[PDB]
């Protein structure tokens, strides 16, 4: 006898599995997506952005700002030692 | 000679025995037609069954 009608109609699948969801979310963040992200932080001039750059950048944590931080609040105090002496 | 005597006598007084088509027909089954010509009934004649089969099974294919 004659055929049902269902395999010809189609109208919820695309809520009917998971990465509908996921489609909806990486079209827009992927459609709108930037080939690299903007920045690892570069604010601080005043010939102190190269500070920053050089020490306080992605590119290395080492012990030469610690150092330089050190020695600013030395040369306060140690100044002043001879305001006090 | 006998032979003679028997094939007159035989042929001669009685060649057929009765017998009598009309009494033939009770004993043998009589033509009977077949009954209506028939015609088949529109099977699921117009939209009817479509409106209800639609909305009946709306189910998609997944």
């Amino acid at each position: 006898v004659s055929t049902l009608i269902p395999p010809k109609v189609v109208s919820s699948k695309n809520i009917g599995s998971a990465p509908n969801a996921k489609r909806i979310a990486n079209v827009v963040h992927f459609y709108k997506s930037l080939p690299q992200g903007p920045a690892p932080a570069i604010k601080a001039n005043t010939r102190l952005a190269r500070y920053k750059a050089k020490y306080f950048d992605g590119d290395n944590a080492s012990g030469k700002p610690l150092w330089h931080f050190a020695l600013g609040i030395i040369a306060f105090g140690y100044s002043m030692e001879y305001y006090f002496h | 000679n006998v032979i003679q005597d028997l094939y007159l006598r035989e042929l001669k007084d009685t060649k057929l025995a009765p017998s009598t088509l009309q009494d033939a027909e009770g004993n043998v089954k009589p033509w009977n037609p077949p009954q209506k010509p028939n015609l088949p009934e529109l099977e699921l004649q117009g939209p009817e069954a479509l409106k209800a089969y639609t909305e009946q099974n709306v189910e998609t294919a997944h």
